[PDB]
C-alpha cells in the first residue's frame, strides 16, 4: 500500500535478519554456559565455585570487553538503539511492531538467557537424545491435529491411536527409565496436549475414537505412577475428570 | 529454495553431555557446522559473494 | 559420572546465575524506560530526527501503534502498558550492583547529559494520549490481562489526583460515543464480582 513498500519491505526483511542473528548469539551464549557448566563438574567431579560462574556469566553479557565481539555494533549498540528508534516512528505497521519487539528484547538479554537456559534439556546418551527427538515429533503431530480436530471430530483416526499406542508403550519400562521419561514428558508439556485431547467436542456415541480416549487416560495413569510432582500439576485441571464416567 | 535447502531454529535447546566442550570460541562455535556450511554453500558460493 | 548429579548440579547453577542476575535484569529495564524518557539524546543534536523527540513525536507513534497493535499482537501492548507504567512510577533502587549497570548501560546509550516530576510526566503522557490509549482499550479489549494493565496504567495517570489528567478523563467520556460501553464493561464486571462473592459466601 506504502509507495515506497519496496524499501519498507527491505528494512523489515534486514531487521528479520537481525533478530535471526540476535537468536544465533543467545544460542552461543547458551553453548558457553553449559561449556562452564562443564568444566567446573569435571574439575570438581573429575564443591563447585558458584561465584567464579557468576563473575562469568556478569562478564558475557557485555559489561567487560571479554563479549564485545558479540556485540553487533561497533558503537556499543548506539547505532542498533537508534535504528530501532528511528524504525519504530516510520508510517509502516509490521515495521513498527517489529523494531519495537527488538527494542523490547535487546533491554531484557539477561532474563531471556536464565529462561532459554532453564529450557535447556541436558541428556547424557545419545540414544537418549533419539528418545528426545522422535516424543518431539510425536507430540508435535498430536498437538496439531488437536488443534485443528473438525476434520475427526477418517484418515486422522489411525495415526492418532498409533501414536497414543506408541507413547503409551515407551511411557514405562522398569523403574528408572519410567522416572527419566516422566521427568522427560514433564518438561515438553505433554500432558496439557494429551489433556486438549480429552475437551474436544465429541457426540455420545462412536465406538472408533472412544479407544483414543481408553489410550488417552491410560498414559495419565502411567504420568503419575511414584511421581508426586506430576500428581500435583494434574491435580490443577482435576474439575476436568469431575465428570460421570 | 529448493529441496536441499532447509530452514535451521537458530536456538538449539537439546544437548548432549558428551560434546559438550570445557570451552567454546566463537571460531569452534562455527567449525562444528562448518562442513555442512562449506558443502552446501559451494552451489551459491558465488551469489553469496555478489550478495555481500 | 553420574547423571543424577550432574543434573543436580546443573539446577543449582541455574538457580545461582538467576538470582545473581536480577537486580541486572531490573537495571535493564529501567535503562530502557530512561532511554524512552529522552529518545532524542541518542540522536544528533543538529539532526531533525533529535527534534522530532524532543517533541514527543516518538512516543505519540508509540501510543498510536500500541492502540493498533492491540487487536494482533495482545503480549506487545501488555508489555508497552507496563513500561508506560513504569515510566511514570518513581525511581527505584536495584542494589549497588544494578545501580552500577544501570549508570554503565545509560551511559553506553545516553551518552548526552518528586510530585510536581510525576505531575509533569503524567500531564506529558496525557498530551501523548496515554489516557485516551488507556480508556480506548479498555472500551475495546476482551483480554483480561490488558484491561488489567491498562486500569493500571490509568490508576498511575489519576495518581497523586493530578487535577489536569482527571479533566482529560472526563472530557474523553463526555467525547467518546463508546463510553457507555467503557462504563457497561466496568459495571459488568462489577456485577460478575458481585456474583463471585456471592458464590463464595
Amino acid at each position: 500500500e506504502n509507495e515506497d513498500i519496496v524499501v519498507m519491505e527491505t528494512k523489515l526483511k534486514i531487521l528479520e535478519i537481525l533478530q535471526f542473528i540476535l537468536n544465533v548469539r543467545l544460542d552461543y551464549r547458551i553453548s558457553y554456559l553449559l561449556s562452564v557448566f562443564k568444566k567446573e563438574f569435571v574439575e570438581v567431579f573429575p564443591n563447585m565455585n558458584l561465584d567464579r560462574i557468576g563473575e562469568q556469566a556478569e562478564a558475557m553479557f557485555g559489561v567487560g570487553k571479554t563479549s564485545s565481539m558479540l556485540e553487533v555494533d561497533d558503537e556499543g549498540g548506539r547505532m542498533f538503539l537508534r535504528v530501532l528508534i528511528h524504525l519504530t516512528m516510520h508510517d509502516y505497521a509490521p515495521l513498527v511492531s517489529g523494531a519495537l519487539q527488538l527494542l523490547f528484547k535487546h533491554f531484557s538479554q539477561r532474563q531471556e538467557a536464565m529462561h532459554t537456559f532453564k529450557q535447556v534439556q541436558l541428556l547424557i546418551s545419545a540414544q537418549d537424545v533419539e528418545n528426545y527427538k522422535v516424543i518431539k515429533s510425536e507430540l508435535d503431530r498430536l498437538r496439531t491435529m488437536v488443534e485443528k480436530s473438525e476434520l475427526w471430530v477418517s484418515e486422522n483416526y489411525q495415526i492418532v491411536k498409533g501414536i497414543l499406542e506408541r507413547l503409551n508403550k515407551m511411557c514405562g519400562v522398569g523403574e528408572q527409565m519410567r522416572k527419566k521419561q516422566q521427568r522427560l514428558l514433564k518438561n515438553m508439556d505433554a500432558h496439557k496436549v494429551m489433556l486438549d485431547l480429552l475437551q474436544i467436542p465429541y457426540d455420545k456415541g462412536d465406538a472408533k475414537m472412544m479407544e483414543i480416549l481408553r489410550y488417552t487416560h491410560q498414559f495419565l495413569q502411567k504420568f503419575c505412577a511414584g511421581n508426586p510432582g506430576n500428581q500435583a500439576l494434574l491435580h490443577k485441571h482435576l474439575h476436568l475428570f469431575l465428570t460421570p464416567g | 529454495d529448493r529441496d536441499p535447502q532447509e530452514l535451521v531454529t537458530p536456538v538449539k535447546f537439546a544437548r548432549l553431555w558428551t560434546e559438550i566442550p570445557t570451552a567454546i570460541t566463537i571460531k569452534d562455535y562455527d567449525s562444528n557446522l562448518n562442513a555442512s556450511r562449506d558443502d552446501k554453500k559451494n552451489k551459491f558460493a558465488n551469489t553469496m559473494e555478489f550478495v555481500e | 559420572w553420574d547423571y543424577k548429579n550432574i543434573i543436580e548440579k546443573l539446577q543449582d547453577i541455574i538457580t545461582a546465575l538467576e538470582e545473581r542476575l536480577k537486580p541486572l535484569v531490573q537495571a535493564e529495564l529501567s535503562v530502557l524506560v530512561d532511554v524512552l524518557h529522552w529518545p532524542e539524546l541518542l540522536f544528533l543534536e543538529g539532526s531533525e530526527a533529535y527534534q522530532r523527540c524532543e517533541s514527543g513525536g516518538f512516543l505519540s507513534k508509540l501510543i498510536q501503534h500500541t492502540k493498533d497493535l492491540m487487536e494482533s499482537e495482545e503480549k506487545l501492548c501488555i508489555k508497552v502498558l507496563r513500561t508506560l507504567q513504569q515510566m511514570l512510577l518513581k525511581k527505584t533502587k536495584y542494589g549497588d550492583r544494578g545501580n552500577q549497570l544501570r549508570k554503565m548501560l545509560l551511559q553506553n546509550y545516553l551518552q548526552n547529559r518528586d510530585w510536581s516530576a510525576i505531575a509533569a510526566t503524567q500531564c506529558r503522557l496525557d498530551k501523548e494520549g496515554a489516557t485516551k490509549l488507556v480508556c480506548d482499550l479498555i472500551t475495546s479489549t476482551k483480554n483480561e490481562k490488558i484491561f488489567q494493565e491498562s486500569i493500571g496504567l490509568a490508576i498511575h495517570l489519576l495518581d497523586g489526583g493530578n487535577t489536569e489528567i482527571q479533566k482529560s478523563f472526563h472530557n474523553l467520556m463526555m467525547s467518546d460515543k463508546k463510553s457507555e460501553r467503557f462504563f457497561k464493561v466496568l459495571h459488568d464486571r462489577m456485577k460478575r464480582a458481585q456474583q463471585e462473592t456471592k458464590s463464595t459466601v
